[PDB]
RNA sequence: GUGAACAGCCUCUAGUUGAUAGAAUAAUGUAGAUAAGGGAAGUCGGCAAAAUAGAUCCGUAACUUCGGGAUAAGGAUUGGC
RNA sequence: GCAGUCAAGCGUUCAUAGCGACAUUGCUUUUUGAUUCUUCGAUGUCGGCUCUUCCUAUCAUACCGAAGCAGAAUUCGGUAAGCGUUGGAUUGUUCACCCACUAAUAGGGAACGUGAGCUGGGUUUAGACCGUCGUGAGACAGGUUAGUUUUACCCUACUGAUGAAUGUUACCGCAAUAGUAAUUGAACUUAGUACGAGAGGAACAGUUCAUUCGGAUAAUUGGUUUUUGCGGCUGUCUGAUCAGGCAUUGCCGCGAAGCUACCAUCCGCUGGAUUAUGGCUGAACGCCUCUAAGUCAGAAUCCAUGCUAGAACGCGGUGAUUUC
């Protein structure tokens, strides 16, 4: 969902010309990314070896 | 410009287009001649032809002595009142807007140019700089 | 129908794509034709400008009306540190024109141009060329065959030079490079000329002398994404109009249903690599020595540096070389100085031309005075005690 | 040299600096900067202007 | 308060700080300006803009239905103590 | 509208120097006709302003030929579209017709170029008047005045500007291709001379400047002002003073920096190949001939040196290439 936004400089670390800083939508992703940590650690796993094999966003009504 | 050029001019800063009310400055009787063209100028669309110092313009009369009226006169600008530079790098400018009625070979109709005279119409029109007054 | 009133075309067509250039430095297209009976000397020079000053002269134009009688004239002054040459690179003949088959550096390369190849200096451990200095550690066992591979080959050999920023008030600390054609002769000592001038500088009178026609190649200053009235120069459409006041009016007809390359619309203005040719030189003056702004009969010991210095550049105590008119590009740039292409005929070169009054007046104001020791004893004693 | 001392404040005129105003009564008026000329369009007499040397000389400041 | 004035402009009592915000000034814009030397030469056409403009004194033509035109046109003065 | 064929004759004499009777063969789609093939669930259908290119059926420039051309002026033609072709009065005007200057003031086409570019003066609305016609409503390609000109943020085109991939990263270059620009005039001079026994009156090479266009630059001058820099002035408000607010930037005068002006200054290169045309050598044709092979000079023409961009899939030389 690129079109008609401005170029930046910080995006070329990932090999793209244009980027953003979606400061609100990030803030609900931390609210899960300690919650998923809050029960993966509290299952019996370690906490220094996790990674996200499946992230998913699909649109609501 | 042309008809009587015993030499040539440098470029002076041209600042009198068609429509200039230049005040006549001799004893030709009519004080106020109104410019209609110049002589020796090019052409591009919507550009007014502009009069220089010292050039021979063609310029009708407007008021005055009722014998040289309702015709077209050949004329010559004597002082300009636009800040030209000259080659010494000084910026002269007069106050008056002068002009003398002349006939085409280039020695004018009246008998006494009054007031000051721009000094670079000396060599261009030598037959009227002899009948000048205070020059420079 | 036709266009009802014929007029010339606004803007030159052989200068587009009017685009911002490669770097601050502009490349040079060509060099003079070599003639191998001449002494070996380099043909174009690298320097910085400071800002233009004013000059009166004494015209030797027999025939005109200001013969032997005064004028003013606009000189500019470009200045130069003693630039210093750090290696040659030979180009051989081929059906693709020129081709680099060599490179040979010095042994002690300077830190000002070990600066240049890096783009993030201080984090680096500075380790450029430190395996290439191993080759000179012998008698010449990797270079004497290499220079034999540029004596025998490489029908055109051009040598590269680099400035002295450390002797110049331009706070950049990062020098520059180029090439320069060598238009002397005897190709295999045209090589060995540069073999001598490793780790040594070269002057500014080494390439130019007085009263000759230099040729300027430089870059232009820039003004950003400019519109269409300043860009090309087209007419302002009248006050009555709607959707603008200073656009271009109509672009094309119906057919061709695609707008031309020849039509004048907005974009980039400035910071192109322009040129300007046939500029006259006046005074290749030495900076360190006696009274570089003292002309023939002013007899007043001063500099060419105006009162309070040049604006945005500072003072010149280095070498300087002054140029009639206006070289393209504003202050603090790398303007280069090509030599001629043809020996002139128009009696505008092929004379001697003198000099009568250089200036010192404060170009950071409407200045009045010529020496800080001259406004002192003119005004008297100020509230500042003498 | 080609020095000139002007007609409003005794300032200095060098070739490559300054203007000149003639009048219809044939009187030259050499100035240096437009400060010394825009006062003259407004008709400012130089003997009541606090920086001119024409005013400076007339009150015993730097002559003896 | 200035002023002739409930005009314009600043303050007192009373109310509000409500108009999505941060950063840097590119083009083209909308609103507001200024500009040498000519002065309608632009244009369907002085449209738009500019210029005088308050007050006091002197003056003020044809024409007229004698009431008017008329602030006709024109020129001078203007602070503070 | 434009171009040829003939040639009765004009042109003292002579058909073609320059024209061309009575005819006759075409070209063009800038005139205006003829037809109605496509658009009537809509191509915004007069003129002007601005802007680019194209065509020549050359008005000027460059070089050349022919003149009942002694010189200037001129009349035809040839290659030539590279570069120029204007300022005003009157009208809604394309057209028209004059006043001027210069080199000339050429004709034309690009949906009768161009309204998501503009103004709306005209006509194709509704208001109103007059003249004629009509009994009347009303009509008149007759006249006269006022009358809302809508959207782009889509794709493409173009003008600019980024960028993955190419062992990395950095520097230095190379040039396929594309664009390319300078144009004309006056005086001094040659010279009152060649020509003409007279009136008149040139040319080339030099100059020295100018006209039109383009690229830059801000030394000096001018325009700019929120640097709100300094000073002045008004009304008000901080008890008075010093210092300040508020007056859409209160107003004024000067104003450095910065940007800019044929409103200032500077700069705008020279070699190769050619066309017309003139020749040499030279047949065909024992001569004769610029041609049939060869061959020279030759235009503002073409291509190169120059001037700009550097193919983001065209490439070359060089440095360093993680002891964690």
């Amino acid at each position: 969902f690129n079109s008609s936004i401005g170029r930046t400089a910080q995006g070329k670390e990932f090999g793209v010309t244009k980027a953003r800083w979606p400061a609100k939508s990030v803030k609900f992703v931390q609210g899960l990314l300690q919650n998923a940590a809050a029960n993966a650690e509290a299952k019996g796993l370690d906490a220094t070896k996790l990674y996200v094999s499946h992230i998913q966003v699909n649109q609501a009504p | 410009s042309g008809n009587g050029a015993q030499g040539t001019k440098f470029r002076i800063s041209l600042g009198l287009p068609v429509g200039a009310i230049m005040n006549c400055a001799d004893n030709s009787g009519a004080r106020n001649l109104y410019i209609i063209a110049v002589k020796g100028s090019g052409s591009r669309l919507n550009r007014l032809p502009a009069a220089s110092l010292g050039d021979m313009v063609m310029a009708t009369v407007k008021k005055g002595k009722p014998e040289l009226r309702k015709k077209v006169m050949p004329a010559i600008v004597v002082r300009q009142a636009k800040s030209w530079r000259r080659r010494d790098g000084v910026f002269l400018y007069f106050e008056d807007n002068a002009g003398v009625i002349a006939n085409p070979k280039g020695e004018m109709k009246g008998s006494a140019i009054t007031g000051p005279v721009g000094k670079e119409c000396a060599d261009l029109w030598p037959r009227v700089a002899s009948n000048s007054g205070v020059v420079v | 129908s036709h266009r009802k009133y014929e007029a010339p075309r606004h803007g030159h067509l052989g200068f587009l794509p009017r685009k911002r250039a490669a770097s601050i430095r502009a490349r040079v297209k060509a060099f003079p034709k070599d003639d191998r009976s001449k002494p070996v000397a380099l043909t174009s020079f690298l320097g910085y400008k400071a800002g233009m000053t004013t000059i009166v002269r004494d015209l030797d134009r027999p025939g005109s009306k200001f013969h032997k009688r005064e004028v003013v004239e606009a000189v500019t002054v470009v200045d130069t540190p003693p630039v210093v040459v750090v290696g040659v690179v030979g180009y051989v003949e081929t059906p693709r024109g020129l081709r680099s088959l060599t490179t040979v550096w010095a042994e002690h390369l300077s830190d000002e141009v070990k600066r240049r190849f890096y783009k993030n200096w201080y984090k680096s451990k500075k380790k450029a060329f430190t395996k290439y200095s191993a080759k000179y550690a012998q008698d010449g066992a990797g270079i004497e065959r290499e220079l034999a591979r540029i004596k025998k080959y490489a029908s055109v050999v051009r040598v590269l030079v680099h400035t002295q920023i450390r002797k110049t008030p331009l706070a950049q600390k990062k020098a520059h490079l180029a090439e320069i054609q060598l238009n002397g002769g005897s190709i295999s000592e045209k090589v060995d000329w540069a073999r001598e001038h490793f780790e040594k500088t070269v002057a500014v009178d080494s390439v130019f002398e007085q009263n000759e026609m230099i040729d300027a190649i430089a870059v232009t200053k820039g003004h950003g994404f400019e519109g269409v009235t300043h860009r090309w120069g087209t007419k302002k459409l009248p006050r009555k109009t709607h959707r603008g006041l200073r656009k271009v009016a109509c672009i094309g007809a119906w057919h061709p249903a695609h707008v031309m390359w020849s039509v004048a619309r907005a974009g980039q203005r400035g910071y192109h690599s322009r040129t300007s040719i046939n500029h006259k030189i006046y005074r290749v003056g030495k900076g360190d020595d006696e009274a570089n702004g003292a002309t023939s009969f002013d007899r007043t010991k001063k500099t060419i540096t105006p009162m309070g210095g040049f604006v945005h550049y500072g003072e010149i105590k280095n070498d300087f070389i002054m140029v009639k008119g206006c070289i393209p590009g504003n202050r603090k740039r790398i303007v280069t100085l090509r030599k001629s292409l043809y020996t002139n005929t128009s009696r505008k070169a092929l004379e001697e031309v003198s000099l009568k009054w250089i200036d010192t007046a404060s170009k950071f104001g409407k200045g009045r005075f010529q020496t800080p020791a001259e406004k002192h004893a003119f005004m008297g004693t100020l509230k500042k005690d003498l | 040299m080609k020095v000139e001392i002007d007609s409003f404040s005794g300032a200095k005129i060098y070739p490559g600096r300054g203007t000149l105003f003639v009048r219809g009564d044939s009187k030259i008026f050499r100035f240096q900067n437009s400060k010394s000329a825009s006062l003259f369009k407004q008709r400012k007499n130089p003997r009541r202007i606090a920086w001119t040397v024409l005013f400076r000389k007339h009150h015993k400041k730097g002559i003896t």
